[PDB]
RNA sequence: CGCGGCCCGAGGCGGCGGGGGCGACGGGCGGAACUUAAGCAUAUCAGUACGCCCCGGAGGAGAAACCAACCGGGAUUCCCCG
RNA sequence: GGGUGAAGACCGGGAAGGGGCGUGCCCGCCCGUCGAACGGGGAGCCGGCGGAGACUCCGGCAGGCGCGGCCCCCGCGGAGA
């Protein structure tokens, strides 16, 4: 809604700011097989609760 | 890289406080370059060290703040909880070891007639 | 207008006092409590303080500055000519119990506000049966006073000085002729109604 | 007696007065100016209101209100500040829109910041 | 001596001094709450008899608790199961009134430690007990050595655990020889001990 | 009508304590039914599951208001035996 | 405050239940800064600007509620409404 707290505010974006792939650089310096970060979500998929 | 707190702790309390104040204030230069243009090597290298700069001096002003005021209370009877011994809880609310060891004075008496002695038998 | 302080709504504790009062006054009590609700007159309780007060013992400044000078005086030597023998009046149920029982006692007082009861119910009557003169009195705190405590259930006499003996005397013949013994184990108490009084 | 109620007396209240210190050495937070100040937004809308408006668009800590923003702002760079707006963004920073006084020109303060 | 009369007094409980001085004393108390601080033992000879001493860290609580037996909690008093099982109204408490206090007391006051109790009056609604309490952490109970074993930490409340007197007698441990072997240590102990499988390596 | 003692209470201050957590072992309470009886109501399952409260490195118990009946033993706990 | 129940918990007016001015006196039986982005509530309009915001930005013109200085007064008219 339009018409939230800042507490649901705050934990909503976190959900956000974490919905991210793995870099570039990070894949090769650690050697990743599984290159695609799982915890992603997407809004029209997911009921997040928050 | 950075200062050392070897000679940090040669300095007194005002230095100590200018030297923080000069700190975080191109600390804060530091992140307004980041933010804008781009991260040349350099200042991007600057910035790590000030970081660590600024707790190093961090860490000694407040253990020179501390030696002081655990000197202040040295031999009062009630003294700052931050500065009692470090043991648990459960061993705080416990009996020292002479409390143990006490005995009414009829028990004392007794077991000073009759101490225990060496014997071998054959 | 007209005096509103009979109407007040006192705190419980204070309701609780008064009923007390007025019930231990309007019930049917037995003689043997009883006794203790006539206490022996004011004049001669005057008379018996005085006496006792000629006989205190140690006072409390006195025993501080004692607590420090003959304890550290004993250490010197002559232990024996440290603590006097001064005659003074002894204090105690446990004491006094002790010395009626063997009758070295010429007179022992009782206080008459002692709670619980039951400690010094039976005094009267064993000193009765020991032969030993005894009066009931107004307050434990003034007993207390006489000894410098706060309070205490009795004190009595062991000895007197021969100046004084004339005194002491008159005291027990006063005394003798003020408490009667029957006479209080026969008599009911209590039982006043409201209205009549 | 005017009253037919029976209230508590009124008895000495006495002020505390503890034995050992509850705080012996005195500890700094976050407020410190410096630190209050996070960094400078830079964008052509945020430099446009720089040259037409005469504000500065900067990121500040969370905890932060206004008067002591304004109060950070004049500390830290040595001006006269107008009015300040506040913003909460989606991410969860804190946005402020610092307008300087008339007889200020935003800009070259914009400039000497290295913002310019 | 004093105490002697005193006991021999308070063996007589019928007499009519005495039956005064209990109906002042149950109006008395009547007019109270259910737990009290005392300013001193309404019975000091009692008092010293159960361990009570007259120095700092004793306290003395009364305790008021209601008389008669137990109803069962269940709704509308319908017991679900077996017909042995249907009881409602006529049961009996495990443990004695003198029990209960104690435990209400020590629920109250957890900071403290339960030592004894003793009778003090009843009215045919209620019994009053008083208790005899210590704090554990005064400087002349911890250095006492007469009452120092109180202040280990397996003293803590010990009346809930079953381990004052009357705890003690409802667990059946006043009693020794026959008629008191499947009760020592406790009676759960015992059980276990009585059927468990031993399996040894050379069976 | 005022003020001293004792007693019973009230408000505040100082210093020390308490509270909550821990799929085992330990102590105290409350307390089933499925099941077996070739049905079932006493009995059994079981003084179990589960609920509530409380400690410790262990806990609990413990120096006879005991066994026994013998040419007797001798606080408590744990193992073997029936 | 308390009451009850083995507890967990549940029930509850009969209880010495606060302030002011300013240091002494005076007044006073007894809870809630819980519960309504529709109920009550002190006060906002116009024009313009961006790519995504506007009763919030800018320009103009107003309202309400406070605080600080300087001057700065303790009521008259009507036959009556
Ligand atoms: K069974
Ligand atoms: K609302
Ligand atoms: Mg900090
Ligand atoms: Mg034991
Ligand atoms: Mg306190
Ligand atoms: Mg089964
Ligand atoms: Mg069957
Ligand atoms: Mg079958
Ligand atoms: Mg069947
Ligand atoms: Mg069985
Ligand atoms: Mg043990
Ligand atoms: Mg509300
Ligand atoms: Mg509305
Ligand atoms: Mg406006
Ligand atoms: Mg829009
Ligand atoms: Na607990
Ligand atoms: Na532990």
């Amino acid at each position: 809604s339009a018409n939230k707290t800042l507490e649901r505010k705050l934990r909503l974006g976190k959900k956000i700011r974490m919905n991210k792939n793995i870099p570039r650089w990070v894949i090769l310096k650690d050697k990743l097989k599984k290159r695609w970060n799982y915890k992603r979500h997407h809004w029209r998929r997911s009921h997040l609760k928050l | 890289p950075g200062l050392k707190a070897k000679d940090l702790i040669g300095l007194s309390q005002e230095d100590l406080q200018r030297k923080l104040a000069d700190l975080k204030r191109e600390l804060l230069s530091l992140r307004t370059m980041k933010a804008t243009a781009g991260p040349v090597p350099e200042r991007i290298a600057r910035f790590r060290v000030c970081k660590k700069d600024v707790a190093r001096v961090l860490t000694i002003i407040n253990q020179k703040a501390r030696d002081e005021a655990r000197a202040a209370f040295e031999g009062a009877k009630y003294i700052p909880k931050t500065f009692r011994p470090k043991l648990t809880h459960a061993m705080r609310c416990q009996l020292t070891d002479k409390q143990k060891r006490l005995l009414p004075n009829k028990v004392m008496k007794r077991k000073l007639q009759f101490p225990k002695l060496k014997y071998a038998v054959k | 207008d007209f005096d509103l302080t009979p109407f007040v709504r006192w705190p419980r504790q204070v309701r609780i006092q008064r009923q007390k009062a007025v019930l231990q006054r309007r019930l049917k009590v037995p003689p043997t409590v009883n006794q203790f609700m006539n206490p022996i007159s004011r004049n001669l309780t005057n008379e018996i303080f005085n006496l006792a007060r000629k006989y205190s013992p140690e006072s409390k400044e006195e025993h501080k500055a004692r607590l420090l000078q003959i304890a550290d005086a004993k250490a010197n030597g002559k232990p024996l000519p440290e603590k006097s023998d001064k005659l003074v009046i002894a204090s105690g149920i446990r004491r006094i119990t002790s010395l009626v029982e063997s009758k070295r006692a010429k007179l022992v007082l009782i206080a008459n506000d002692v709670d619980p009861l039951e400690l010094v119910l039976w005094l009267p009557t064993l000193c009765h049966k020991m032969g030993v003169p005894y009066a009931i009195v107004r307050t434990k705190g003034d007993l207390g006073k006489l000894v410098h405590l706060k309070k205490t259930t009795s004190v009595c006499f062991t000895d007197v000085n021969p100046e004084d003996k004339p005194t002491f005397d008159k005291i027990l013949a006063a005394v003798a002729h003020e408490v009667d013994y029957a006479k209080a184990m026969k008599t009911y108490g209590g039982g006043v109604r409201r209205e009549d009084e | 007696r005017t009253n037919v109620h029976f209230f508590r007396p009124k008895t000495l209240v006495h002020k505390k007065a503890p034995l050992y210190p509850r705080n012996p050495i005195k500890k700094g937070s976050w407020d410190d100016p410096c630190d209050l100040l996070r960094y400078p937004i830079k964008t052509d809308e945020n430099t446009t209101q720089i040259e037409k408006n005469n504000t500065i668009v900067f990121i500040v800590d969370r905890r932060a209100s206004k008067p002591e923003i304004r109060k950070a702002f004049e500390t830290v760079f040595e001006t006269k500040v107008a009015r300040v707006n506040t913003l909460i963004t989606p991410l969860g920073l804190k946005k402020a829109f610092i307008r300087l006084a008339p007889d200020v020109q935003a800009m070259d303060v914009a400039s000497k910041m290295g913002l310019a | 001596g004093a105490y002697k009369y005193v006991q021999e007094l308070w063996r007589k409980k019928q007499s009519e001094a005495l039956h005064y001085l209990f109906r002042l004393r149950t109006w008395e108390y009547r007019q109270l709450n259910a737990i009290k601080r005392c300013s001193h033992p309404t019975r000091p000879e009692k008092a010293r008899r159960l361990g009570y001493k007259a120095k700092r860290g004793y306290v003395v609580y009364r305790v008021r608790v209601r008389r008669g037996g137990r109803k069962r909690q269940c709704v509308h008093g319908i017991s679900y199961g077996k017909p042995r099982n249907i009881g409602i109204v006529g049961l009996k408490p495990s443990r004695s009134l003198r029990a209960l206090a104690e435990q209400k007391v020590g629920r109250r006051l957890p900071s403290l430690r339960v030592l004894n109790s003793y009778w003090v009056a009843q009215d045919g609604s209620y019994k009053w007990y008083e208790v005899i309490l210590i704090d554990p952490f005064h400087p002349w109970i911890r250095n006492d050595p007469k009452i120092n074993w109180i202040c280990n930490p397996v003293m803590k409340r010990r009346e809930c655990r079953g381990l004052t007197s009357a705890g003690r007698k409802a667990r059946g441990l006043h009693n020794k020889g026959i008629g008191a072997m499947k009760l020592r240590p406790s009676k759960r102990a015992a059980w276990k001990r009585n059927h468990t499988r031993s399996l040894r390596r050379y069976r």
